[PDB]
RNA sequence: AAACUCCAGUUGACACAAAAUAGACUACGAAAGUGGCUUUAACAUAUCUGAACACACAAUAGCUAAGACCCAAACUGGGAUUAGAUACCCCACUAUGCUUAGCCCUAAACCUCAACAGUUAAAUCAACAAAACUGCUCGCCAGAACACUACGAGCCACAGCUUAAAACUCAAAGGACCUGGCGGUGCUUCAUAUCCCUCUAGAGGAGCCUGUUCUGUAAUCGAUAAACCCCGAUCAACCUCACCACCUCUUGCUCAGCCUAUAUACCGCCAUCUUCAGCAAACCCUGAUGAAGGCUACAAAGUAAGCGCAAGUACCCACGUAAAGACGUUAGGUCAAGGUGUAGCCCAUGAGGUGGCAAGAAAUGGGCUACAUUUUCUACCCCAGAAAACUACGAUAGCCCUUAUGAAACUUAAGGGUCGAAGGUGGAUUUAGC
């Protein structure tokens, strides 16, 4: 089971009070989504996912809380305009919930293609077929030229040996088709000498797989969540009401940095800034709670109140 | 200053990325519609034979 | 009015903290240390040397106990920064820095110069530092690393200090200096179409033309940062052709042949700095005759053939533009101009024939034509008349036809018809011009 990260301060940091509709951009299992109708039962909440089976999820909680929630489906740039359908272009919330990263189930269920470990299709896409067409990490490991391939993991996954693990993607795609996500794993291992499989640490100095990041990087440029973290927050502030508090949590400093600009009005690369950072701090979970949910330990916190 | 005369007084998020997310989803997209070191001598060691000549 | 306020300014009172200026002085003490004022006590030795351990000392940090606490400040917390920042930056505060009494006994505790005595004549002297040495004595050293380590022993020390090896391992380790390279290296002067700004027209967006890349194909090759990319080509329908498939020939157009490998064996011809001014034979002198160095014009060791620059010549001048431009740099480019060293093929890696390839899912370089009113069309070659937004501007593109060249043209070029698209002057960035 995969406890909501941070609930405790999600939910005093938005303190959800009755007469106020918050939104919720990511509502993946829905556990943050749950935690925030438990507290307030006059709340009204608005959830928003990129996974038809999250949306799903949602639908089927729906029955437990008829109209408190509310379900959509979609991306975050698409977002204004299913909500803009519904009508509320000024939108009034007290509060937007951007939760980000791979939902637990997400990366949970073989089949979806996140994990390494396990062997599943090379999907690594929230989407869940809504779109059939958009490529799947599959897809760009085996079209990109070594140039571009090494681009993806070299940004969105951080990635010092950009050209090795490149290389060693261009010649095996040649030999076989990689569809598969040990078989990715296995490739990108094969670049570091057999030692180094699991050499490298996890930042609270535990051992991991040498492609962890890897993977993070192919699923950032499938799904365009940088790209699509700009305009989601963009969204939430004409969607925000004055005053409201917005609630963000960036797993990892890739798309906190977006987060950390954006809300204070920096380039992300003059005119006053418009953003109260009640919350300032950007801490982990409690030391306790991380090795709880290790998948949570980089989990940093930016709320702000709309100017 | 005090001379001159003011007169009356009164686009891609990609490139913020860092990547060009949308020319690439179009390669692949486009490949898509087709699959659908040695020794070095020292030099003070070379040797020479103009004292055997 | 009123009381409250961490707070700030003036004034006054005020310490168990620290001691501007003098101090540009160079004193005192065994060293460590010692720089506000006064006072008391007081700075061993009428040969010299003499200890890891004896005797007595010994900065800072640190320990034990009791006090002080202004300010500073490990740690710690908070705020930034950062891919991360348990750093550098900001704020707060503690051990601690102070006093007392005990410990601890370490410093790049370093003038990195042992004490004492003597000399300035010899050779002045590896180098650098700090001129070179003699006598005498104690301490110490004997390749690097292991190793301010292990064990033993001693110690108020107990994560401590002192003394201090071995095994395995290596052919070096190291000192001083010189050159080169490099410096998120200093200073000063700089670049003239020039590094930035400034000036003009552009590229970067659109279509097309063309090159390259990638992909594709049974189907060349070379160039490919500046210094590749309308480049070898002042040029590929066959031919050209070196490529692919198939068939054929074997002393073969040649006293054979090979566009087979190697441009990292070369000649040849060039790129590049060069939009440079230097290169250097032969001598001579300096540094002890070390690697190295060689200039002062009221001149102090340089002289130099030669090459380049320059001069001269070409074009319309003595201007300008061409041309020229050494040595060297990039084992730069070219074995596919030709030739050629080495290696390889010789019924095949050679020769001939027939047909065929050279496309675009795309990305990108250069160019062309545009987006219009300083324009569009016609007359004219500058005193005109019309056009001027979905019948405008705009294709040199697509489609259809004709013509030219040729044996061969959906294919190449020219012309006509049809068609009338994107484009509405283009972000970062970027080219050229005195
Ligand atoms: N651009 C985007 N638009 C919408 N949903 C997105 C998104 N990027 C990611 N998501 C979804 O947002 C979720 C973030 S992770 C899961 C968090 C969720 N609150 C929970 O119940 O755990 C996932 O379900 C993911 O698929
Ligand atoms: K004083
Ligand atoms: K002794
Ligand atoms: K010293
Ligand atoms: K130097
Ligand atoms: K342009
Ligand atoms: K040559
Ligand atoms: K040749
Ligand atoms: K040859
Ligand atoms: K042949
Ligand atoms: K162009
Ligand atoms: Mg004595
Ligand atoms: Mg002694
Ligand atoms: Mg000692
Ligand atoms: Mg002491
Ligand atoms: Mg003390
Ligand atoms: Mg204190
Ligand atoms: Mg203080
Ligand atoms: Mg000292
Ligand atoms: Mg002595
Ligand atoms: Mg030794
Ligand atoms: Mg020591
Ligand atoms: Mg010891
Ligand atoms: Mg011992
Ligand atoms: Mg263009
Ligand atoms: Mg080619
Ligand atoms: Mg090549
Ligand atoms: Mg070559
Ligand atoms: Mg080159
Ligand atoms: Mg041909
Ligand atoms: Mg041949
Ligand atoms: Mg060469
Ligand atoms: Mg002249
Ligand atoms: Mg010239
Ligand atoms: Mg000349
Ligand atoms: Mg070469
Ligand atoms: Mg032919
Ligand atoms: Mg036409
Ligand atoms: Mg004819
Ligand atoms: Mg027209």
């Amino acid at each position: 089971l995969h406890i909501p990260v941070m609930v405790d301060e999600v939910v005093h940091c938005l303190s959800p009070q009755k007469g106020q509709i918050f939104l919720d951009m990511t509502f993946g299992s829905g556990g943050h989504t749950k935690a925030i109708l438990q507290k307030e039962s006059d709340i009204v909440l608005y959830a928003l996912d990129r996974d038809p089976t999250a949306y799903a999820l949602a639908e089927h909680l729906s029955e437990l809380y008829p109209k408190q929630i509310r379900a959509m489906l979609g991306q975050f740039s698409q977002a204004e305009a299913l909500l803009m359908k519904a009508g509320v272009q000024p939108g009034t919330f007290d509060g937007v919930l951007m939760d980000l990263g791979c939902s637990s189930m997400q990366l949970d269920t073989p089949e979806r293609g996140f994990s390494l470990r396990k062997d599943g299709p090379l999907d690594m896409r929230m989407d869940g077929g809504r779109y059939p067409d958009m490529p799947t990490a599959a897809d760009v490991v085996n079209a990109l030229d070594q140039q571009a391939l090494a681009s993806i993991l070299r940004t969105y996954g951080e990635e010092k040996h950009a050209k090795k693990i490149a290389s060693a993607i261009v010649q095996a795609r040649s030999i076989y088709p990689i569809t598969r996500t040990q078989q990715l794993a296995s490739i990108v291992a094969g670049a570091f000498p057999p030692s180094a499989i699991y050499t490298r640490k996890d930042l609270l100095q535990r051992s991991t797989h040498i492609a962890t990041k890897t993977f993070q990087a192919l699923r950032i440029f499938v799904n365009n969540e940088l790209n699509e973290l700009y305009t989601g927050l963009k969204t939430a502030q004409k969607f925000l009401r004055p005053g409201g508090r917005l609630v963000a949590l960036s797993f990892h400093s890739l798309e906190d940095r977006i987060v950390k600009r954006f809300l204070l009005g920096i380039s992300m690369t003059r005119a006053p800034l418009m953003w109260e950072l009640i919350h300032k701090k950007v801490l982990s979970p409690q030391d306790q709670d991380v090795q709880d949910n290790p998948r949570g330990r980089s989990a940093k916190l930016r709320a702000a109140i709309k100017l | 200053l005090a001379v001159a005369d003011f007169g009356p007084r009164d686009t891609t998020s990609s490139s913020l990325c860092g990547i060009d997310h949308e020319a690439l989803n179009k390669q692949i997209m486009e490949y898509k519609r087709r699959k659908d070191g040695r020794k070095r001598a020292k030099p003070r060691l070379e040797q020479d034979s103009s004292l055997k000549s």
